[PDB]
């Protein structure tokens, strides 16, 4: 999620040099495959509508099975726990 | 078989050969400017400052250089400075600033 | 021989999250509050990369770093933050010593009635 | 910004800094022009059968980087240079066998090219066709690194003149393209620049570029053209052999550094073994009034080595001013930490000059090439060729050689200040014939200064400035009092000059001079 | 650039570069003419030998206000009362100090570090229309930074 | 019990009062002269003595740290350290000529800009002037020896290079046109005379060599004929990059110019010398791998570790079929039945390979060893209840069935887990802990259907997954 991102604190010389965009680009694709998706998942966390499934199905069943909708409606699921949160004032109708 | 080079590579693993290797470390030392190194911006050559003066203007000459050797030491004080000599070219466009440690004599073209 | 490595700056210090987090609450309430014991200054071009740079040049320690960056709210150093934002940073002693506090005595935080 | 490097410059103004590469050389320094010296090596690059005023600046640069010992036998002149460079210049002179060969690319009427390689010395010449050429003569065969060319258009002179601009680059093994000039040049015979500089291809050819040359068609030169041809590569170039060397080529060396109008105050061996070469440069020291520092073969062992100087045939009175070495021993290399064998000329002849030259009004040659003051080299990891074997004083003092050992620092040292002078009389010592050869240098300088002048105060100028060298001579502590005064008391010099005709001064000039106890003795006696 | 100088700075004086005394600091600079009176001093202490002291300096130095005695004298002296005088009261208190400055003589042998613990002079010297002063003599008591040693000494000078 | 000397000072107090006995000689004490004189008489002693200490400290095997001194442990415990081995890899080969030759043979020498001989292995045949071989940086330095006695073990030993960069030997004892190979040989077995070979050897001075050894230990070339050694020998790691011209020569002088050699295949992953305690703890714990096999346990552990993949492997003895059957047995007298399972594998191929290893290890003294059959045993489980309705009775069925047949299964790792040839009955507690560990029950309940009981010794009882019986239903209203 970065590009070139290691070329501000770097002389241009050795920016332009073989290896050192070799390990810069090596790295920066490590992260890419194990420190960033954990920053998607709490950034999807941040929104509802944005939480990833394994987010939205581990809130629901935080809870347990028997408060939710077995639903194959995967992007309704957010709206859906929405009402059920949101419900809670007027669920006595 | 490929060998290697000193500039931000390597010249010797440790102080065996001192004055060369003094000469390696300000080498890496001169061939940064400020705001490209973490930590320590500041470190590293001052050209940000000492770019373009006019070459006649022996007073801030003087006092650039002075200034920069004073802080390079402060920021290194394993190797002390012996003799530093400025010296202009066939042209206007030329100078060259050569520093030794008592023998090293590695001298730099720089440009006012 | 006897040899720790350690540093009494970092303000990650206290290894609790939350306490870390009404940590930054507070120093961002003091520093976008108008306080005139805050600094005045706008922002830099070059900040983007680097925001502690100019806690390097005004006070030669990277301690700032995240206060700046919560000052900011920047996502990522790769993005920048618009040059001239008015940004406002606190005497460093001033950190120190109610970060002393909290990790000493730092219980009732708020307010102290009477023994 | 100062935040861009570059790596050519052409008309953006930045900083640049090497590149990121495998391999780089350093060579830096300022001339003497104090006391110099010369020899004969083979080396990398240079123009063969050329003479080159070598200092510290361009010591690594245009002689290339040292070749591998085992390499051939060409390892003694660069080690030799190489220890002797680092304090002192000189005007050494390359040649190379016919053998080796330099590239040329042709550029015809279409300016398409074509590739060839000419044995060095060899004239190219153009027929109807092959309308210019451009031949490398620096000697690199372009293979280490390779030699490109980049050729397009330019802006035209204020006379509008066409005008294209043309640069040369060598190439790395690895990559790296280092440019070495950028010039623009015109087809123009009158080709101005703005500055007055002008373009014309051969002139600029000759003076500006340094390493290649060209020859045009002046018949041609009108209706040819120009093209674009990017990095174009010399091919058939070839060092040749070097570790057999004709006696030819020696004695064509021989003459050119005779004829060679240069100053150098010495002359040194550069592990040349060659007889013939080696008495070359024997008389080439007797006939100039010079030193020499010859020496022999380590490979022998002292029994054979001893006499080896006869051998070679420079035991005599001509050669009387020059001293012949010894190594039988074996050091660490600097680069490939191999065993490697090579004189100590260059050593000796830096120990001399520094020596000298400590005195700062005119020198003193009254040194010793003998002790820890000058006899310190301690090289790397010495190892004795024939541990058992030991040098015998008597027969080495004899034979007029040079014999070394180990001081106490284990530092090495030449245990000798002796010259190659058969007889046992005071020219067999080393300083007293350098201290002859100079005071005879200083009196032929001051001869041809007064020279060619109208008679009547020559005779005064003559004694005013032998008396005043005298002067310079005993406070330098070179003249010194008789040893014995029964004859000419304490009084150590004498001068006389008489006419003969309209010319012929015959001036006559005797001094004492000084020693430094060659003979060597001692005798402690006791008392009980 | 270089900060504000004061004093004969310019070569516009046509005066030889080598004789003129140079002090620097991060915003400050005095030149001057080396006056005759100068003499420095090192020494130790011992009773069996103790240890050593730093090294000591006195400058006497002439200033002539040939052309324009605002930046000549009195922007002179008044860099040289504000570097000699310690500024320990600048709203800064996390790291206030004193103050030292960089000399440089001959242009060839630099003190890095050295503090002006005394100055003094004469305001008697004739003035101009204005009144700036057109001469005087401000002699100046330095200290170095530490007990330097051999090697950080010898190894300092062209 | 111990050893002790009075120290420099001293003995040389003692001396001097000894010498104080004569009047006549006792004074000149103090005088630079008795110095000396002491001086002398105290270093040489000193040398006697701490050399002979030095001597007795090397004398043990840990506190070697010469490589000489660690070398001749290594010899004494009939190891060899890990000598450095030079990388291997290709190289591409263009001609530059149609003089040269499409055939480029193996043992050529290539000489790199440092002169590192590169060894050829391989036929380079050039294709429309490109060709390839097998290139890695070696060296044949050859010597001969001369047989000077017919002494036993008679040594011959080498120079203290070749000592440090023998990485391979080869020995040719050759007799007037008649050349043999012998090479080094350790861990002698089988009377009468087992080879006609020498035997290692190493000197403290650093050297390294061989003995001729006599009788049935190798023989004794006769007087005169050569010995000739051609040690294989490199530098150690070598790095070879991509990107280089070489300079063959001698034969292929003449041929440097018709054919150019060019790096194109990066050659690296050489090795060199370790460190000298390391090697010493290497050579002094080498000997674990010695195929020291002294029970039945330690075959089926030796089994299982040779042959991967096995389910599981056991043996038992006499007295282990005795307790199976009750009753004595006229047969069961000192026969061991080897037992095992093998996914892959049947019963008689476990056999086959349970033979060629008896074969491959020849360990054993009066007892018999036999293959015994394994019998398998299935079972079925009914598990009977209901779940919760977020749950898919499918999903849950193919999830259950994969992780029984898994841990507990027909082809399952549990009977040898830790793979050191054991097996491991299943058993109903472990299946319903297993089951309730993946925790996919709400309410349930479980029967076992043909339960067949399993001995241990080699009876396959495991679980009949695929006939398993599920009434798994959805915990409704």
């Amino acid at each position: 999620m970065q590009r070139s991102w290691f070329n501000h604190r770097l002389t241009s010389a050795k920016q332009k040099s073989l290896l050192y965009k070799s390990l810069a680009d090596l790295v920066q694709s490590m992260m890419d495959t194990f420190v960033d998706p954990w920053l998607e998942r709490i950034t999807n966390r941040k929104s509802i509508f944005s939480m990833s499934k394994e987010d939205l199905e581990t809130r629901t069943n935080e809870l347990g099975q028997f408060f939710t909708i077995r639903t194959s409606n995967s992007s309704s699921v957010p709206m859906l726990l929405q009402q059920r949160l949101d419900e809670i004032h007027f669920k006595g109708t | 078989i490929d060998p290697l080079l000193t500039l931000e590579l390597s010249g010797v693993k440790t102080y065996e050969s001192q004055e060369e290797a003094w000469g390696a470390r300000l080498y890496e030392w001169l061939n940064t400017y400020q705001g490209e190194v973490y930590g320590d911006p500041s470190w590293g050559n001052v050209l940000p400052q000492f770019k373009h003066e006019p070459t006649n203007l022996s007073h801030v000459q003087i006092a650039v250089e002075a200034m920069l050797l004073q802080k390079l030491t402060v920021d290194l004080p394993d190797i002390p400075i012996s003799g530093l000599s400025v010296a202009e070219g066939d042209a206007f466009d030329k100078l060259k600033i050569s520093i030794r440690i008592r023998d090293i004599t590695i001298t730099q073209d720089v440009v006012l | 021989t006897r040899q720790y490595p350690l540093s009494r700056y970092d303000d990650r210090n206290i290894a609790d999250p939350i306490l870390r987090a009404e940590l930054r609450k507070e120093v961002m309430l003091m520093c976008e509050s108008n306080d005139k014991n805050l600094t005045i200054y706008y922002v830099l071009p070059d900040e983007q990369y680097r925001p502690d740079l100019l806690a390097y040049r005004m006070w030669g320690i990277a301690e700032l770093r995240w206060v700046v960056t919560l000052a900011a709210g920047l996502e990522d150093e790769s993005q920048g933050m618009t040059v001239g934002k008015k940004l406002k940073l606190p005497p460093a002693t001033w950190i120190r010593e109610m970060i002393r506090h909290f990790q000493y005595d730092g219980q009732v935080i708020g307010t102290l009635s009477i023994a | 910004s100062q935040y861009s490097i570059q790596q050519s410059l052409g008309n953006a103004s930045g900083v640049a800094v090497s590149p990121i590469n495998a391999d780089a050389t350093l060579s830096t320094g300022v001339a003497l022009n104090s006391s110099l010296w010369a020899g004969i090596g083979v080396f990398a690059r240079g123009k063969p059968f050329t003479v080159l005023a070598v200092t510290e600046s361009n010591y690594e640069d245009v002689l290339g980087e040292p070749l591998k010992p085992s390499s051939g036998s060409q390892f003694e002149p660069i080690r030799h240079v190489y220890e002797a460079i680092q304090q002192t210049s000189g005007y050494v002179v390359r040649a190379v066998p016919d053998d080796a060969k330099f590239p040329i690319i042709m550029f015809d009427e279409s300016g398409e090219p074509a590739y060839s390689a000419l044995p060095y010395g060899s004239e190219i010449e153009l027929d109807s066709g092959e309308a210019f050429a451009i031949y490398v003569d620096d000697g690199d065969p372009c293979i280490s690194p390779t030699r490109e060319l980049t050729i397009e258009t330019a802006t035209a002179d204020s006379a509008g003149n066409e005008r294209f601009l043309l640069k040369l680059t060598q190439t790395t093994s690895l990559g790296v393209v280092t440019t070495l000039e950028t010039h623009t040049v015109s087809l123009a015979e009158e080709a101005k620049d703005d500055m007055g500089r002008l373009c014309y291809l051969p002139t600029a050819l000759e003076a500006r570029s340094k390493y290649l040359r060209a020859v045009v068609n002046e018949e041609l030169i009108s209706t040819a053209k120009v093209t674009n041809k990017k990095s174009l590569a010399f091919t058939g170039g070839t060092n040749g052999d070097q570790s057999k060397i004709s006696t030819a080529a020696y004695l064509r060396a021989v003459k050119v550094l005779n004829n060679a109008p240069y100053m150098y105050t010495a002359v040194l061996g550069l592990g040349c073994y060659d007889n013939a070469a080696i008495t070359a440069l024997g008389k080439i020291c007797a006939d100039r009034l010079i030193d020499g520092f010859f020496d022999v073969k380590p490979t022998l062992t002292y029994a054979e080595a001893l006499p080896a100087v006869e051998d070679t045939g420079l035991l005599g009175t001509d050669y009387v001013s020059c001293s012949v070495y010894h190594y039988p021993f074996s050091c660490k290399d600097k680069w490939t930490q191999s065993r490697v064998v090579f004189g100590l000329s260059g050593v000796a002849y830096a120990a001399k000059a520094r020596g000298v030259k400590k005195n700062s009004d005119v020198g003193g040659w009254h040194y010793s090439p003998a002790g820890e003051e000058r006899a310190v080299i301690a090289r790397a990891s010495i190892q004795p060729l024939y541990p058992e074997d030991t040098p015998d004083e008597e027969a080495m003092v004899k034979g007029r050689l040079n014999k070394v050992s180990v001081g106490t620092s284990g530092q090495m040292i030449i245990d000798d200040a002796l010259t190659c002078c058969t007889q046992d009389n005071y020219l067999h010592f080393q300083h007293v014939p350098s201290l002859m050869n100079a005071i005879s240098r200083f009196f032929v300088q001051l001869a041809r200064q007064m020279k060619h002048s109208p008679d009547g105060i020559t005779a005064a100028g003559l004694t005013k400035g032998m008396t005043k060298l005298l002067d310079r001579f005993v406070a330098s502590g070179a003249l010194v009092a008789p040893r014995d005064p029964d004859a000419d008391g304490t009084e150590p010099y004498v001068l006389k000059v008489t006419q003969a005709e309209f010319d012929k001064w015959e001036v006559v000039w005797a001094c004492c001079p000084t020693g430094v106890a060659r003979r060597i003795q001692g005798v402690p006696l006791l008392i009980k | 650039m270089a900060p504000i100088a004061y004093g004969v700075y310019s070569q516009a004086d046509g005066v030889s570069p080598y004789l003129k005394v140079t002090l620097t600091n991060s915003q400050y600079q005095v030149t001057g003419y080396i006056s005759q009176g100068a003499a420095m001093n090192m020494a130790q202490n011992w009773e069996v030998w103790e240890g050593g002291t730093p090294p000591t300096f006195t400058l006497p130095v002439t200033f002539i206000a040939l052309n324009n005695p605002f930046i000549e004298v009195s922007g002179a002296i008044a860099a040289l009362t504000a570097m000699i005088s310690p500024e320990l009261k600048a709203a800064n208190v996390g790291g206030q100090i004193p103050e030292r400055v960089t000399l440089n003589i001959g242009r060839r042998i630099n003190i890095t570090d050295v503090a002006i613990q005394d100055l003094s002079f004469d305001l008697d010297a004739p003035r101009d229309s204005n009144g700036y002063f057109l001469k005087n003599t401000v002699n100046l008591q330095l200290t170095g930074s530490s007990i330097y040693n051999s090697s950080d000494i010898v190894r300092a000078f062209q | 019990m111990s050893k002790t000397t009075p120290t420099k000072d001293s003995i040389r107090a003692e001396f001097e009062e000894l010498v104080e006995k004569d009047s006549f000689w006792s004074k000149f004490v103090g005088s630079q002269f008795v110095s000396m004189l002491t001086l002398f008489i105290t270093q040489i002693v000193y040398r006697c003595f701490q050399y002979a200490d030095a001597a007795l400290a090397e004398g043990f095997i840990s506190t070697a740290t010469r490589r000489s001194s660690i070398l001749a442990a290594a010899e004494t415990n009939s190891y060899v350290g890990t000598k450095p081995t030079p990388s291997s890899g290709m190289i591409e080969i263009t001609a530059t000529s149609e003089d040269a030759p499409a055939v480029i043979p193996k043992n050529m020498p290539l000489i790199s800009d440092d002169q590192y001989p590169y060894m050829t292995m391989d036929v380079c045949r050039l294709v429309d002037g490109t060709g390839t071989v097998e290139v890695a940086q070696l060296e044949i330095q050859e010597v001969t020896y001369t047989v000077t006695a017919a002494k036993e073990f008679l040594e011959v030993v080498l120079s203290k290079a070749l000592t440090a960069v023998c990485y391979k030997l080869e020995v040719f004892v050759t007799t007037d046109g008649k050349t043999t190979q012998w090479s080094s040989s350790t861990m002698f077995r089988l009377a009468g005379s087992k080879s006609q070979v020498y035997v290692e050897f190493y000197k403290p001075s650093e050297q390294l060599g061989v003995r001729f050894g006599d009788g049935l230990i190798g023989q004794i070339p006769p007087e005169g004929s050569t010995i000739t050694l051609k040690v294989w020998c490199t530098n150690g790691d070598i790095t070879l990059v991509a990107g280089q011209n070489l300079t063959p020569v001698d034969s292929a002088a003449n041929l440097a110019n018709l054919i150019s050699v060019k790096t194109t295949t990066p050659i690296t992953a050489g090795t060199d010398a370790e460190t000298t305690e390391i090697t010493r703890n290497r050579a002094q714990y080498y000997l674990a791998y010695d195929d020291q096999v002294v029970w039945g346990g330690d075959y089926t552990y030796f089994l299982v570790r040779n042959i991967p993949g096995l389910s599981w492997v056991k043996a038992w003895g006499e007295g282990q079929q005795e307790k199976l059957d009750g009753a004595y047995n006229v047969q069961n007298i000192n026969k061991i039945f080897i037992s095992g399972w093998h996914p892959n594998k049947s019963q008689s191929e476990l056999e086959e390979m349970i033979l060629a290893a008896f074969k491959k290890v020849p360990n054993e003294l009066n007892k018999k060893f036999s293959y015994k059959e394994v019998r398998k045993l299935p079972f079925k489980i009914t598990i009977t209840g209901r779940i919760s309705a977020s749950l898919t009775i499918e999903n849950v069925t193919d999830e259950l069935k994969s992780a029984l047949e898994t841990k507990f299964g027909r082809d399952s790792t549990f009977f040898d887990p830790n793979r050191v040839g054991k097996y491991i009955l299943i058993k109903k507690k472990d299946v319903w802990a297993f089951i309730e560990t993946l925790g996919y029950f709400r309410d349930f309940y479980l029967e076992f259907v043909e339960w067949n009981e399993s001995n241990g010794f080699y009876d396959f009882v495991y679980l009949d997954t695929e006939n398993s019986t599920f009434n798994i239903s959805y915990e409704e209203e």
